[PDB]
């Protein structure tokens, strides 16, 4: 009386790394980190005529 | 098969966090160079990461908008330990202007912090919660976390959390504008954090002077004592135990209602190697010292009200027998009275691992220890004083103008006072017997 | 830099405590009791 | 034949299991390493009662292990005698409900008990003819109380003819372990009574009462408590495994102690329990067995058995003894407390004799009976539960996870119905 | 009949212990891989430096 | 029996090819002198019968400065001496010059060289064409070369690693013109091509490789890495091989939409790589991370059609099959409604060897992606704005009328871009 799916929730040993490390994914590739280099090196100076 | 993520925003979290990680690092025997020395498994997984061989990456992400503190560690002894690129730093200081940290400069920072958190969470298998330590009595410290809490809560769902904040002392102060920043953070944090402990600093000032016999302690000494408490509370999740207590089994037995989730904790025993050897330190006397009025890590008098529910943790080689005797001893007591609606307010926990003494520090090594986390009605005293501090200066709108200059609506302060007053009304109500 | 230094100083006790916690510790009566059926010695072969 | 299987839920059942199998192996002689080294010949006659057989001669106890948290089982699966269980046998979860009855019975239990029911089904039906079940779980524990209780619910739904057993501990008012005991306990009793055929209650307070009063042991430890449960709990099954004078199955004691279809709670006691120094001075004799065995300071239950009138008392005398009787002592003992035996049930004690004693004690007996004294336990627990409920304190948890207040009131309704219906017979007269 | 039954105890215990070596062999052997790789690039760091 | 031929035009293509050739020779085991110190080099190299290995290459250009560097540098002995056809004058960003006046006379020589290279091989499977759009000579011979190749051969496939200009960072002024013009010519004659817009790489390099001041030398090395990763399956064994023939049967939903933008990871300089486990599960998450996408087109602004990713390293397929699950479950990236599932995978065995004195360190794991996402329409439209602002009053038009390009020729080009925009919108419209 056990369907195939949901049957992997049983814990056999620490091998669940490859199938259970994503439990709380912290969503997925949604947040933006583009052009966030403003924090490691100094901006190329910008001035006026 | 567990894990947790550590976060700190601002100097106050970093310094203790810098102070704390020696405790965790020293316990498991990982040498400061990060590489295991010389040559019992899965115990280190509780706080560390395995890349295959050698060193480990602490589950921490240090944040701050002022680079002074971060640079110090980044060139110090522990430099090689933390991940090279997880120490995100800002460029302009907050300068205790809370409005600055939440809408003008803080916006550009949370982008990374969310990212850095996300990556670390991914490698965790059974994420149980978070440890967020931030100084409410600071401009950047409160603001950065407050934004961090707001995103995170809407980020993950129903996850449990713990916050070991640091409120400002009632009469002795650090800054002059802190009374404001204390209230605003409360509202943004009241409806987002499940549990947060009360650890106002002065209490440790008196505690150190009363037992440890020190007439001139610096901030570091305070940093160690807080570190142990975290160790005592979270020690169960990684080692063997006769009756384990987990983080997710914490606010199932400490928060009577979804509203009132602010409790204070005290630590004991604390005794040096310079005086301890004259007492057997039997468990009969140890526990009673825990409830003594002057040892509350929160600058408030518990005797001013009834208790809601107390969860007290031991550690060492304590046999379960004594717990029954001590608990029976507490109930018969005459000075401490329990609220009418809570029949029994004790959740007994025991772990075998004894606290590890840090050579050259204050704490010595003893074969007993009990740490408590209790939510009691007395905490209303701290809240009432904060409002009285707050209300006055608003009377002539002193210093209010600057908060206006950062884009904060004038009424933004108006909503704050009601919540405390609204909460202030809440506290007494639960105190009325049926 | 002055406060934090190396001074690095680096589980049988835990195992001993765990084994200690699970011991019956009151033993029992020193048994002289040896197995024999209640109604087997009554009926024996007769000459 | 008429064999039984063991399913333990929650940490208590696990830690409890770790000792029972330690005791059972010693009497029959299973080598922890799983091979046989029995000295006599009778030891292998009925070894099927609690064991199976596979290649190589090893014997695999059929003890189902089920818990919602990983800490307990992996810890037991490595200590002494821990190699007997087949790792392929039984499973456990990874999250845990945390003393929250609702969580362990609706959300986490539902997704996990489906697989476990598979393991119980395969094991039990494989035997020649199943006799019954014995389940050990502490009512006051959240995860143990919730998922474990549900398994009993489904179990009785598929084998309407088999028997079942439960060994329970209820938090005594003096010593408490979790401030949230009332909610899960009150909910728990409602589900247990309707289906649980026999429900044994042992009070943590008494165990500490036993150790510090008779044994004179200076400092106890959890280890001592598990044996005391182990000594008696194994006692009620030995006569099912060895030939003797009067052998009684798990069903017979059911027949001779439960008067009606609803009252199914008994209190047990073991003897003799003697201090280290008093062993040689104490006299192993017939009068001492019965006299102490009815002593108040021996029953492992918080209730004082003198508070009411016994309904029926069942004993399983063990060891080779004469047969004029303790019965005459039982006959003599029956009258000597005339006011304490309810009149409308004459001949209110049963006797049974088996001929294989436990290792050490040349003569011993186990007590079991139904008494009106248990009325106090539920009364005090009833008083505690009503306290927290009027104010809805802590009520957010159970209400916020798919449950509604209506159910909680019912738990009060049935429990009051049970208790209110338990003292009526006490005042009943012929 | 017992003779053939007892003839396997030696086979399985030796075999499982025989297999158990593979459990310890791979773990100790695998650690040699990264160490060479992890130690490999320190020269790169010095070479990079 | 499987080989490939490379065609290059323009300085950017020349430099990228040079870098990819250092990478390729060093990986396969050919010393700089060409004398080797089983038959795996056939896929790219041709046997001399006795002696060195003759590289499979043919170069074109109209400015002799860069090429002349080749014939005096460290790789003088590598390529054929008559295969480096080099002209006299440079187009100088005048796309008209490169497609009607100076390139027309040179088209003959390139065709002959191409035919000669084809003759030697007996198992040709495809072509690789490199070119920079925003260049006078670059694009000019790019279009005519593709036209002639298609007309002469037929159905044989073609892959091109083109480079349009960044949204804000640019090196020319007329690049919006030659870029938009290049689109029309290439649309009907290029099968599969990957955007590698310049701007992104600096961000990619600057954040991770930990270099304050990267130069084009740093930039080029990576693209060689992408080509090597995509090609290594054809030349070495794999648990599930991928053949260049099996790309635009799986990454081109219709004959029109065939632009797929790729990304690489992990791209991590060695100063800090060894502080993380580079877990197979975590390596693939960075694959779809927007920050590392080599083209300045947010994947979050649109759905996904199908990304063909070829693993490379020691991945155990059991791991890979799990990895897809987390990404599909993620609600950040949603695939088009009509697409069943847009993943095809390949597994290789050898690790990436590190070019000497380089920045990128060697790791046991590596995965490269080639994905065609509907959002790619962002780049086409954005260049449309600048082209409209230009042609609104025809600044710089007057130098294309006399070169031989009819005035109307610019008009229809605009219509093609609008047609592509409408096609993207419609195909993205769900049923
Ligand atoms: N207990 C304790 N508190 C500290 C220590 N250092 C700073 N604080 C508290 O921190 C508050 C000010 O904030 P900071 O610690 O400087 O850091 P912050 O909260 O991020 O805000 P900033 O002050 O702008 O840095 C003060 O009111 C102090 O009460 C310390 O060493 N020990
Ligand atoms: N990837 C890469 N592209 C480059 C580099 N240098 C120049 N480019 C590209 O080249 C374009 C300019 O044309 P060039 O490549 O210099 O010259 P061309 O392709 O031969 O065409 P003409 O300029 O007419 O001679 C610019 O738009 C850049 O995109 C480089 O170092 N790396
Ligand atoms: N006899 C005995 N009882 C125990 C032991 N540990 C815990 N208990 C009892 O179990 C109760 C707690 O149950 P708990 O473990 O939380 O249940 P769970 O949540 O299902 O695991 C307490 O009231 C204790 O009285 C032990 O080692 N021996
Ligand atoms: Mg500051
Ligand atoms: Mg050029």
């Amino acid at each position: 009386t056990a369907d195939r799916n949901k049957q992997a929730k049983v814990f056999q040993n620490k091998e669940l790394a490859k199938t259970n490390f994503a439990g709380k994914s912290s969503p997925g590739p949604a947040y933006d980190v583009r052009d966030t280099d403003y924090f490691t090196y100094q901006k190329a100076p910008k001035w006026k005529i | 098969m567990r894990e947790v993520i550590s976060i700190h925003v601002g100097q106050g979290g970093i310094q203790v966090g810098n102070a704390c990680w020696e405790l965790f690092c020293l316990e498991h025997g990982i040498q400061p160079d990060g590489q295991m020395p010389s040559d019992g498994d899965d115990a280190f997984n509780t706080f560390f990461s395995e890349t295959g061989a050698g060193k480990h990456v602490p589950r921490a992400v240090f944040l701050d908008l002022e680079p002074t503190v971060i640079d110090e560690v980044r060139t110090g002894t522990y430099r090689q330990l933390f991940h090279p690129e997880q120490l995100i730093s800002g460029k302009e200081d907050a300068a205790n202007n809370f409005a600055r940290g939440h809408y003008t400069i803080g916006k550009e920072i949370v982008d990374l912090c969310l990212d850095r958190i996300r990556k670390l969470a991914d490698n965790c298998t059974g994420l149980q919660g978070f440890l967020v330590f931030n100084s409410v009595g600071g401009g950047t410290g409160s603001g950065l976390g407050s934004l961090l809490l707001e995103r995170l809560s809407v980020d993950y769902g129903k996850k449990s959390k713990l916050g070991f904040t640091i409120y400002p002392s009632p009469q002795v102060s650090t800054a002059v504008v802190e009374p404001y920043n204390s209230i605003l953070s409360t509202h943004s944090l009241l409806e987002h954090t499940d549990v947060a402990v009360m650890l106002d600093n002065e209490a440790i000032y008196d505690i150190c002077r009363r037992n440890l016999d020190i007439e001139r302690p610096t901030y570091t000494n305070l940093n160690r004592l807080i570190a142990q408490v975290i160790s005592s509370l979270t020690a169960s999740l990684r080692f063997d135990g006769a009756l384990n207590v987990d983080i997710t089994e914490f606010q199932t037995n400490l928060v009577p209602y979804p509203r009132i989730h602010f409790m204070l904790s005290s630590y004991a025993p604390i005794i040096s190697a310079e005086k301890a050897y004259h007492e057997q330190l039997s468990v009969a006397e140890i526990t009673n010292s825990a409830f003594e009025p002057a040892n509350m890590m929160a600058k408030c008098d518990p005797r001013h009200g009834k208790y809601m529910a107390c969860s007290m943790m031991y550690r060492g080689d304590v046999v379960p027998k004594d717990v029954n005797a001590s608990i029976a001893t507490i109930k018969t007591k005459r000075t401490i009275q329990f609220v009418d609606w809570c029949p029994t307010g004790f959740k007994v926990g025991i772990n075998y691992q004894p606290p590890t003494v840090v050579p050259g520090g204050d704490l010595a090594k003893v074969m007993r220890a009990v740490c408590m986390i209790s939510n009691s009605t007395a905490i209303a005293e701290v809240f009432s004083r904060l409002d009285h501090k707050f209300d006055l200066m608003y009377a002539k709108r002193a210093f209010v103008h600057w908060y206006v200059g950062e884009g904060m609506e004038e009424g933004e302060f108006s909503e704050a006072r009601e919540d405390l007053a609204a909460l202030e009304k809440d506290y007494e109500e639960v105190g009325i017997e049926t | 830099a002055k406060t934090y230094q190396g001074k690095q100083m680096f589980p049988e006790k835990i195992k001993a405590l765990s084994k200690d916690l699970r011991a019956e510790h009151f033993k029992l009566g020193n048994d002289p009791q040896s197995y024999t059926s209640e109604a087997a010695a009554k009926f024996k072969e007769f000459d | 034949m008429r064999e039984i299987v063991h399913i333990q839920g929650g940490q208590c059942g696990n830690q409890i299991g770790a000792k029972f199998w330690e005791v059972i192996s010693d009497e029959h002689g299973i080598d922890p390493t799983g091979t046989y080294h029995g000295d006599s010949d009778l030891q292998l006659e009925r070894i099927n009662v609690y064991y199976n057989e596979a290649t190589g001669g090893r014997y695999v106890p059929r003890a189902i292990l089920m818990d919602l948290e990983p800490g307990t089982m992996d810890s037991v699966r490595a200590g002494p005698f821990g190699q007997l269980f087949r790792p392929d046998n039984f499973v456990f979860g990874q999250t845990g409900a945390g003393n929250n009855w609702a969580k362990g019975h609706y959300t986490e239990g539902a997704e996990l008990i489906d697989s476990v029911l598979d393991v119980v089904r395969k094991e039990a039906e494989g035997c020649d003819c199943l006799q019954g079940f014995q389940i050990t779980h502490s009512l006051g524990g959240g995860t143990g109380s919730g998922m474990g209780t549900l398994l009993i619910s489904k179990v009785r739904e598929e084998y309407p003819d088999r028997i079942m057993e439960t060994f329970s501990v209820v938090p005594s008012p003096k010593v408490s372990d979790t401030v949230v005991e009332p909610y899960n306990a009150t909910l728990s009793v409602h589900q247990l009574v309707e289906n649980a055929d026999e429900c044994m209650v042992i009070d943590n307070e008494a165990l500490y009462d036993i150790c510090f009063r008779t044994l004179k042991l200076t400092t106890p430890t959890y280890g001592d408590l598990n044996h005391l449960v182990s000594a008696a709990m194994s006692g009620v099954t030995c006569c099912l495994r060895f030939p003797g004078q009067l052998n009684s199955d798990l069903r017979k004691l059911a027949v001779n102690l439960i008067p009606f279809p609803r009252l199914h709670f008994f209190m047990i006691g073991f003897a003799p329990l003697t201090s280290r120094g008093s062993q040689q001075y104490r006299a192993l004799t017939v009068p001492e067995l019965t006299q102490q065995m009815f002593d108040a300071k021996n029953m492992m239950c918080a209730a004082d058995p003198r508070h009411g009138r016994y309904l029926t008392a069942s004993a399983l005398f063990r060891g080779r003894m004469s047969t004029k009787e303790v019965d005459e002592q039982m006959l003599n003992v029956q009258n000597k407390n005339s006011s304490y035996f309810v009149e409308w049930i004459p001949n209110n004690i049963k006797s049974s004799i088996c001929d294989i004693p436990p290792k050490g004690l040349k003569m011993a007996v186990t007590f079991v009976g139904n008494s009106t004294a248990i009325q106090e336990m539920f009364k005090r627990v009833a008083e505690q539960f009503t306290a927290m409920f009027r104010r809805k304190a802590f009520l957010h948890w159970y209400t916020g996870e798919g449950m509604d207040e209506m159910e909680f009131t019912e738990a009060e309704s049935n429990m009051n119905d049970l208790v209110s219906e338990y003292q009526q017979y006490q005042d009943a007269t012929a | 009949e017992k003779e053939q039954k007892e003839l396997e105890k030696d086979i399985l215990t030796k075999a499982v212990a025989a297999y158990e070596q593979e459990v310890e062999r791979k773990k100790k052997e695998l650690y040699l891989t990264n160490k060479q790789h992890q130690s490999s690039l320190i020269g790169q760091m010095h070479d990079k430096d």
